[PDB]
């Protein structure tokens, strides 16, 4: 329900990655699935992610963040990888399951 | 090859680990502790050898050989001070090194993490046996208290202990073997440290944002060679200020008294860096349970890599985990404090609470809050 | 048996991180020890040569050591024998072993004073308070025979009878030997016996700090100078888009 | 004869509101403890509170009058 | 301009930069020690043996 | 195209002597290097001591 | 060998100045300090709390310990 | 300086023990270097001609 | 072992006479030193004769 639908927006702002201009998916730990997922991203999405991240690291080494204006807004955050990552995991679970059978 | 820094079979190693080695552009000051630990180690070994050249491992001469060193050897007092206080600088640095890794999920580098736990266990053993050498009151009693705990292991109890002592109590044959061990272990530490860095170089360093820094890497030199040198003097100042202006601030006055097997000191307590574990020890009334709880207080570190639930590496963007992290740190100051207090009310109950919350936070809360936060990110 | 009084913090002239020992006070404190405490208290780690250039002249030191007969040997026939002291000898032990020490002090054992101010919490503040803190036991408290009441000693019943009283000796430097004056001096002396490096250690602390201040500033600038390149760095994303 | 500044400053300090109160509770304890014949009580605590108050005061001034 | 002269004469060729550090250290030590010792003794007037020595120094 | 690319403004960071775009920056170079190298040479002396 | 095999990067331009053309510690008041404050502010309520809590527990326990050492007059009112 | 005094005496013995305990570890370390350089070429053989044709 | 002129000689004797197999260990260590050198001289010889030094 629209209850935690608020909690989320709260956590999202509590987290603070949007202050670096990073999308939620930009902050994912690159394990095996995430790595495969990233290989499937379209060139443009991939290069944008790259700049966003390189930018964040530069802000981090400088000990600065983006001006309040540039912060990613909860509702404008692009879940650009979740779709691919979801597929990668199913495929994997399919194989795992099948290899047992 | 063009430059001899890459071709040569040795420089090539010095280059691929201290000069042309790719480092994240955004690593903070928490990444300065590895090098300090390395420098810390080179300094202990150095001051240790200088002291060893005047020490005599015999119950009848240990105490005075140390006194002779301080009183007659040129700068013996300085070396003794530096070595003794260096042990603390070493632990301060190591706890901050460990903290940093827990807070930034560096432990996901399993082998680097495990060798690191081994380094810590070896460092402890070293400091433990090193502490006995001066053969003062806390030296002997500490040895006595702790080594007796193990006679509580069923069956191989009294056996393992009497074997370790080389007799029926902590006596001369213990001192001499402890000196050999104290001289030996630091070299094992130096060796394992090489392995630590070898596994580390497999992946390279993790960074504060916990995301891939391949997009922005800089050569270790001059960025980190300078950053680390600076970090050396910044820490080295409080160190020397302590070893020169307050030499005995951290030491037990009880150790300025020759060991005496017929006089138990009133308060047998360890050095600050062991207090937290001593607290957990006494929290479990039951010789066997306390020993296990003691052991586990450090062995727990081997489990961290398996209790990671977050979808993100660090705790930078995880507010709930962040407070849980500082609760833990506070938890440890409490245990440290409890450890230095007598075993009485209210300290006893507070002790059991802090010991109990210590394990709860690492075994139960951290993995739980981590999962919770994954849901709050809609993952 | 429970409850303990903690000494106060006196303003010793050697308490400051940059303040040395008052060698004049140390020299007197030595006299106190020599003429009072040395009767029961050993000081195994100090030798007469140690006084030279600290509190005494080389001649004074040599004289002080000769006042003592030390046991040397064996001789031609494997016999022990006496001889006058050299400045290489350490302060004489009042007793052969602790059994004899206790035997002469009601089974109590006066400890070696070489490291006493470090072997006790409180240090010189403790020793000073103890020496000047003897008094009568409060109501309900009985001190067993042979022991004396001192609130500052744990358990309050000490085996050492008040060692010092006014004019118990005369400072040959012409200082009013009041009881507190004496305790003050002997404590200062004991601080020195525990750590002769004291002054040098502090002089070194001064140099350490200055060089530390200088060197850290300098290195901060260099670290900043090099990183300035990444600190001010600017980047842009320019896709064909 | 000679006079020990310690004893002098001890008097001056015992004439302090702090000590006067502690000294007062002490005399009372002494009183009832001395007047019974099967009590456990002792006046250590009261004596300590007094000595603590006094001696803390003596420290502030004593070394001024010593060489 | 000292900075320019310094640069040209001392900091430009690596050989001279090393010579400056050595010669600079020899001079810095001499001065720094005298100074620190100076400070230490002033902050401790009449407390050091150096100070009271004359009283017993008289063969 | 690359013709539309220009270097951002570093006025917020430039050292005083190279702040003005119409002045030869060489004239103040031995000054800027001489200063930074002076700090370094001093660090060495402090360390050699 | 680790430089040149790291990441596939495209379309990013970066501009940098020699260290001798710029200042080591620029804009201390307009940029530095403000940020130091910003950083302090953003963390204080995450770090401080548990440490404050620790302190309290410490004070209580220390005083509660000294209090149990004092005598309760209610044990001698009878005699 | 080496003797720590005017003749071979106790201060020499104690520092010799320290050295004797220490050097063997340096030997173990340098041995690793020895084999590291060795592996750059591989072993030489009794006929002194290239053995790449038969390893 | 005890590194002190007054205890060295006897600490070694104590080791040989009281420590379980102390005599064996002492022998092996002392004689091992010769085995070490025999081996090293043959190691060096070999290298001189086969030009390993290249
Ligand atoms: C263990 C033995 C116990 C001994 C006592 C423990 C020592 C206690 C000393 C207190 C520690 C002092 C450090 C306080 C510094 C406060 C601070 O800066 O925190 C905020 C800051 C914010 O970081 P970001 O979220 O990445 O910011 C980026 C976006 N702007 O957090 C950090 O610096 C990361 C924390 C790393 C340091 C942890 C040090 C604590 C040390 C204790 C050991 C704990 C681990 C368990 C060991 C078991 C054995
Ligand atoms: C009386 C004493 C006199 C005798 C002392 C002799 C010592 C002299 C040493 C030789 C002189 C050094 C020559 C350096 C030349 C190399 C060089 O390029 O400079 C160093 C170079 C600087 O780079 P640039 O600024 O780009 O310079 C470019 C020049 N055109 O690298 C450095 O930053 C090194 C200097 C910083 C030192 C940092 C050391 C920090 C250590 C502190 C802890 C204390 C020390 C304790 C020692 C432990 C011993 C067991
Ligand atoms: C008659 C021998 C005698 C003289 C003289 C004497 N002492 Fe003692 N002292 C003792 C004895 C006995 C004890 C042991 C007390 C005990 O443990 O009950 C003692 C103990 C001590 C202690 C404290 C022990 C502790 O556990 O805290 C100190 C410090 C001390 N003496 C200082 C002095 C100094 C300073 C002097 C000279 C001013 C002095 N004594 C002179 C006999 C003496
Ligand atoms: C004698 C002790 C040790 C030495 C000399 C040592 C040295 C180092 C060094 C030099 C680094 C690289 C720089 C840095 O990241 O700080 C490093 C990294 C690391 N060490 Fe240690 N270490 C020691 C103990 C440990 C311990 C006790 C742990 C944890 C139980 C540990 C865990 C790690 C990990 C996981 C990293 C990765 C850092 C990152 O996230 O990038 N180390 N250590
Ligand atoms: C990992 C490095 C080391 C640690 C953590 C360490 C720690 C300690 C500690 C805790 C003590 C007791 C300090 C005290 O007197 O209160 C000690 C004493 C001593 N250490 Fe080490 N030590 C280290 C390395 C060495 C090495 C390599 C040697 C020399 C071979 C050595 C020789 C000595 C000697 C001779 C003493 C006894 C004299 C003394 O107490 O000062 N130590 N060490
Ligand atoms: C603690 C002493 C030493 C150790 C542990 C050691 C070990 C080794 C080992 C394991 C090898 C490979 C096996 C072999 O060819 O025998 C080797 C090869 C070699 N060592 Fe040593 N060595 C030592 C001392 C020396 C010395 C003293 C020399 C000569 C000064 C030397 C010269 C060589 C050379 C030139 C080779 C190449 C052998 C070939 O021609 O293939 N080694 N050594
Ligand atoms: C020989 O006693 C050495 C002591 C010491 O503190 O050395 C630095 C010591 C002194 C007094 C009382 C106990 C002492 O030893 C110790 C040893 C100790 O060891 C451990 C630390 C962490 C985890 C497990 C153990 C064990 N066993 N934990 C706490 N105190
Ligand atoms: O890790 C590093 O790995 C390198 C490659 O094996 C080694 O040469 C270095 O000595 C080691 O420190
Ligand atoms: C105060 O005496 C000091 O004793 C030291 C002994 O280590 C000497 O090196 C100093 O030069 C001397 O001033
Ligand atoms: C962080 C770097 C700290 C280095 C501090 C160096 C200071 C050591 O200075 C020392 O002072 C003593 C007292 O005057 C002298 O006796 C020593 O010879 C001298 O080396």
């Amino acid at each position: 329900g629209r209850l935690m639908d608020r909690i989320r927006k709260w956590y999202y702002n509590a987290a603070g990655f949007n202050k670096y201009g990073l999308m939620r998916d930009d902050t994912l730990y690159e394990d095996d699935d995430v790595k495969e997922a990233l290989k499937r991203l379209p060139e443009d999405l991939y290069n944008e992610r790259m700049f966003r991240i390189k930018r964040a690291l530069d802000l981090s080494l400088k000990h600065r963040i983006l001006p309040k204006e540039q912060w990613v807004k909860y509702e404008e955050d692009k879940p650009y990888l979740e779709p691919y990552l979801k597929e990668v995991i199913r495929e994997r679970l399919e194989r795992e399951a099948w290899n047992k059978k | 090859a063009p430059n001899i820094r890459k071709s040569h079979p040795l420089l090539k190693m010095i280059n691929n680990s201290l000069i042309d080695l790719p480092a994240p552009s955004n690593i903070s000051a928490w990444w300065n502790f590895g090098s300090l630990l390395a420098v810390c180690l080179m300094t202990q070994i150095l001051t240790g050898l200088l002291l060893a050249m005047h020490y005599t491992a015999d119950t009848s001469l240990a105490f005075s050989s140390v006194a002779h060193t301080c009183r007659n050897v040129q700068y013996g007092w300085l070396i003794r001070n530096l070595h003794a206080n260096g042990a603390s600088f070493f632990f301060i640095c190591i706890f901050l090194h460990i903290g940093r890794g827990l807070y930034y999920g560096s432990y996901l580098y399993k082998e680097t993490w495990n060798t690191g736990v081994i380094l810590l266990l070896t460092l402890m053993a070293t400091a433990f046996v090193g502490y006995v050498l001066p053969w003062g009151q806390m030296s002997f009693w500490g040895a006595t208290v702790i080594t007796n705990l193990f006679s509580a292991i069923p069956y191989i109890g009294h056996t393992l202990v009497e074997w370790a002592w080389g007799g029926f109590s902590v006596d001369n044959p213990t001192l001499t073997r402890f000196f050999a061990l104290h001289f030996l272990l630091p070299f094992a530490i130096a060796g394992i440290t090489i392995i630590h860095l070898t596994f580390l170089h497999e992946s390279g360093s993790n960074n504060p944002l916990g995301i891939s820094s391949d997009s922005d890497k800089i050569p270790f030199h001059p960025y980190y060679s300078f950053k680390d040198i600076l970090g050396l003097t910044l820490m080295l100042t409080p160190f020397l200020t302590l070893a020169l202006f307050s030499p005995n601030l951290l030491g037990d006055p009880e150790n300025f008294t020759p060991a005496n097997p017929l006089v138990t000191p009133p308060h047998i307590k360890p050095e600050w860096y062991f207090l937290f574990a001593y607290a957990i020890l006494r929290s479990i009334p039951n010789k066997l349970g306390g020993v296990l709880a003691l052991a586990a207080s450090v062995l727990i570190l081997f489990l961290i890599p398996f209790l990671h639930k977050s979808k993100q590496r660090t705790m930078t963007f995880r507010p709930l985990s962040q407070t849980l992290f500082w609760l833990l740190v506070a938890n440890l100051l409490i245990l440290t404090w409890i450890g230095s207090q007598p075993v009485e009310h209210p300290f006893i109950i507070i002790g059991q609470m802090a010991s109990l919350s210590y394990f709860t936070i690492l075994l139960i809360l951290f993995p739980t809050i981590g999962t919770l936060e994954n849901k709050m990110l809609n993952y | 048996g429970e409850l303990e009084l903690h000494p106060p913090a006196f303003p010793w002239s050697h308490g400051g991180p940059l303040s040395a020992l008052d060698h004049s006070s140390v020299r007197r404190g030595f006299q106190v020890y020599k003429q009072v405490c040395s009767a029961c208290h050993s000081m195994d780690y100090v030798a007469f040569r140690n006084l030279i250039g600290v509190t005494h002249t080389e001649a004074e030191a040599k004289a002080l050591a000769e006042e003592v007969e030390v046991q040397d040997g064996p001789d031609e026939n494997g016999e022990l024998f006496m001889r006058p002291g050299k400045i290489s000898d350490y302060f004489p032990k009042p007793y052969p072993n602790p059994e004899a020490a206790r035997a002469a002090n009601n089974g109590a054992l006066p400890p070696d004073l070489s490291y006493i101010v470090n072997a006790r919490h409180g240090g010189e503040d403790y020793v000073f308070s103890l020496l000047t803190g003897y008094c009568d036991p409060p109501a309900g408290v009985v001190v067993r025979e042979g022991l004396h009441y001192n609130p500052y000693f744990p358990g309050q019943a000490i085996g050492m009878a008040p060692p010092i009283y006014n004019e118990i000796l005369e400072y040959d430097d012409g200082t009013p030997a009041t009881m507190s004056q004496i305790a003050k001096d002997v404590c200062t002396f004991l601080r020195w016996a525990a750590e002769p490096e004291h002054d040098q250690r502090k002089r070194m602390g001064l140099k350490m700090l200055l060089i530390s201040a200088l060197l850290t500033s300098l290195l901060y600038y260099m670290k900043r100078h090099k990183w300035s390149v990444l600190k001010s760095r600017k980047m842009a994303y320019r896709p064909p888009k | 004869e000679l006079v020990d500044p310690l004893t002098t400053i001890r008097e001056h300090c015992e004439q302090t509101e702090k000590c006067v109160k502690a000294r007062e509770r002490l005399e009372l304890c002494d009183a009832r403890v001395s007047s019974r014949s099967h009590t456990e009580e002792q006046c250590t605590e009261e004596l300590f509170d007094f000595l603590h108050a006094r001696d803390h005061c003596v420290a502030h001034k004593l070394f001024n009058k010593l060489k | 301009a000292l900075l320019r002269q310094a640069y040209s004469a001392l900091f430009r060729r690596t050989s001279t930069f090393a010579l400056t550090v050595v010669l600079g250290a020899v001079l810095f030590e001499r001065a720094f020690d005298q100074g620190a010792d100076a400070i230490f003794e002033h902050l401790n007037e009449g407390k050091l043996w150096k100070h009271i020595k004359h009283k017993y120094e008289a063969s | 195209v690359h013709n539309d690319v220009t270097v951002p403004d570093f006025s917020a960071y430039r050292r005083e002597d190279v702040m003005d775009a119409t002045t030869s920056s060489q004239t103040s170079s031995e000054d800027r290097k001489g200063f930074s190298y002076l700090v370094t040479a001093t660090a060495c002396v402090a360390t050699a001591y | 060998i680790h430089f040149g095999n790291l990441a596939r990067v495209r379309h990013i331009i970066t501009y940098s100045l020699s260290p001798f053309e710029q200042r080591a510690i620029p804009n201390i008041f307009s940029d530095a300090l403000p940020n130091v404050w910003r950083r302090f502010s953003s963390q204080v309520f995450k770090v401080a709390p548990p440490f404050l809590g620790a302190y309290l527990l410490y004070s209580w326990g220390t005083q509660e310990f000294e209090r149990l050492k004092r005598k309760n007059p209610a044990d001698y009112e009878n005699d």
